[PDB]
RNA sequence: CUAUGUAGCAAAAUAGUGGGAAGAUUUAUAGGUAGAGGCGACAAACCUACCGAGCCUGGUGAUAGCUGGUUGUCCAAGAUAGAAUCUUAGUUCAACUUUAAAUUUGCCCACAGAACCAAAUCCCCUUGUAAAUUUAACUGUUAGUCCAAAGAGGAACAGCUCUUUGGACACUAGGAAAAAACCUUGUAGAGAGAGUAAAAAAUGAUCCCAAACAUAUAACUGAACUCCUCACACCCAAUUGGACCAAUCUA
RNA sequence: GACGAAGACCCUAUGGAGCUUUAAUUUAUUAAUGCAAAACCUGCAUUAAAAAUUUCGGUUGGGGCGACCUCGGAGCAGAACCCAACCUCCGAGGCUAAGACUUCACCAGUCAAAGCGAAGAUCCAAUAACUUGACCAACGGAACAAGUUACCCUAGGGCAAUCCUAUUCUAGAGUCCAUAUCAACAAUAGGGUUUACUGGAUCAGGACAUCCCGAUGGUGCAGCCGCUAUUAAAGGUUCGUUUGUUCAACG
């Protein structure tokens, strides 16, 4: 029902963390915190886990 | 289970019938208790072995003196069935720095000088 | 599990020390006693712990309590227990630093 | 098949009664098959008296959470929470125990205090006490029995499994007949001294089971408890500390 | 009679040796092929047989069958903490930092003022990485191992809920009537019920709750005998067919 996916950022790359998403939902994007620059950036999924 | 016993205070209330039965008096009570052990600590719970070890009553009869203040009575109300308490009587007053080495305690509980 | 008092009345509790671990709200927080997410009570300010009985006036934001108090007769009140820490030391002192 | 014999005459025999006895018979002589192998009219039968796997030497002082043992004198502290484990016949950690060392509080404990849904318990000022915590260093015990009590299981029984509070035992001594578990009692030696503690019954199957006693004043008897004269380290298991030392060799 | 001086049966061991396999791991050896090597051998791979090494988790009706095995919530555990269950009823698989709590060890686990910034273990492999997963659910986890030993060997351990029977109220009956008989339930007494989810011969000692013989009461026996009741343990208490949880039937 739910899948853990490694979400990665765009600006200040290299971040990786397994967040949750309902499998019935499409590809996910969020606005959250990048600590390399400590700013709000759009994070997007890359590959399901 | 088996537990410590909290004696109701109602028992420790001398009556007008008890007062003339023992040589005592409500007013002007007595300074010191002379206490002796007449029963074994063995076969009794540890919270009585320790009390007896604390009041100096380790040996058998071997009388020993204690204050008549509630801090000690609370201890004697736990071991009241393994001891005899009598009131020390001083019909000649406390001895002086002379007559300390010539005192004597009679079986009636009176401390006296020079036998 | 050990969900009971861990600092009893008249005990010297420093900052952050847990006063009581509980399941339900047996002991509500009082003066200088903070609550955690698990309802643990901990001592915010160094001092001496006391327990008291006070009147209960729940948050209106809460619902399971704001309505029960609405079901009580005239002259009624919900009393409940609280655990406070009377602070011991003062906040600070002033000392000579420079004589210019 | 029976009897004798059972360290016997014999580590399988003797006496009788029996099956075969010109055959797939029986037998002397030399040779062959060799051990996870041989041989087997398969019975796990036999391979030098003991073969579901010979015997000897070596690896080998195999390994053994199992059984059995473990050697001079004397003294002292010293016992039944628990957790995990191809684990409950054992180990490791903890708890308890011991020694040495540092420091200052430890135990008992009234008043106050601990929730909405009976016993008691927890916590501390004082008080009686002198112990407790900490550090350094090791071993040993560990899932015990009975009795009083409150519960759960089997009736509220089966002398029943289990949890909890306490006591005793595995330590001395006296009593209830004998008696680990009930009652009395602890710190230890000598005495041809003394005082006590507990402690006596009322009104089915070998052979009953102390003997007796209705009425002379309630006191006495009774310990390693206590006192007395003298002397003192001189009555626990596992474990731990200490003081001595027999005999031999050497300087 | 001195539990008088070999052989069995039950349980245990992370003992041993096996047997079978559709239990795990292997193809080293052989046989087929297939591919390279100069008509045969050498090397590699796949498939099979033949073997080879290896293991048999835990709590339990009565051992087996069958369940469960980690974590969480309610009574036992009435009032700080803790306390068992194959006892009782159900589900789950932002960074930094004073102080503390804890599932009685450890390993894990839990709360958190201020301050700065935004609003189910270890090992292994793939990995630049930021770190990552399944199994480990026998849930403190051997990386991968089952069924079974009637041929087995060694070390070792070994005051009855439901009921049977007699006495109490007679109350129900008995052609009239409780007592001439059963005497229902119950109560008071003495005695057992283990499986499912050891006789015979020989010699017998003893009790009486007496089968006979002996003594006595009543009778509805008008009488021997019958019936019940009291007393009585000196004596006696058969031979056979069929069969051997041991009785039962039959002459
Ligand atoms: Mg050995
Ligand atoms: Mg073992
Ligand atoms: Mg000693
Ligand atoms: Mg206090
Ligand atoms: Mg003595
Ligand atoms: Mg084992
Ligand atoms: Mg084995
Ligand atoms: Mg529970
Ligand atoms: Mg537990
Ligand atoms: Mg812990
Ligand atoms: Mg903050
Ligand atoms: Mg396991
Ligand atoms: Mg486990």
């Amino acid at each position: 029902k739910n899948i853990l996916v490694r979400m990665v950022s765009e600006a200040g790359t290299g971040f990786c963390f397994n967040t949750k998403r309902n499998r019935l939902r499409e590809k996910l994007t969020l606005l959250h915190y990048d600590p390399v620059v400590k700013q709000r950036v759009l994070f997007v999924e890359k590959k399901k886990i | 289970k088996f537990t410590r016993s909290r004696i109701p205070e109602k028992v420790f209330q001398a009556s007008p019938e008890d007062h003339e039965k023992y040589g005592g008096d409500p007013q002007n009570p007595h300074k010191l208790h002379i206490v002796t052990r007449i029963k074994s600590t063995r076969r009794r719970p540890y919270w009585e072995k320790d009390i007896i070890k604390m009041l100096g009553l380790e040996k058998a009869h071997t009388p020993q003196v204690h204050k008549n203040i509630p801090s000690v009575n609370a201890k004697l109300k736990v071991v009241k069935h393994l001891i005899r308490i009598k009131p020390l009587k001083l019909p000649q007053g406390l001895p002086a720095e002379e007559n300390m080495s010539n005192t004597c305690l009679k079986s009636t509980g009176e401390l006296v000088v020079q036998w | 599990r050990r969900q009971g008092i861990k600092k009893m009345e008249g005990h010297y509790v420093h900052a952050g020390n847990i006063i009581a671990t509980q399941r339900h709200f047996r002991w509500h927080p009082g003066a200088h006693v903070g609550v955690g997410k698990n309802k643990c009570l901990y001592a915010l300010e160094e001092g001496i712990v006391r327990y008291t009985k006070e009147v209960y006036v729940p948050h209106p934001r809460n619902t399971e309590a704001v309505d029960l108090i609405t079901r009580l007769p005239k002259g009624a009140v919900l009393y409940k227990t609280f655990v406070h820490v009377v602070p011991a030391k003062p906040e600070g002192t002033f000392k000579l630093v420079a004589m210019l």
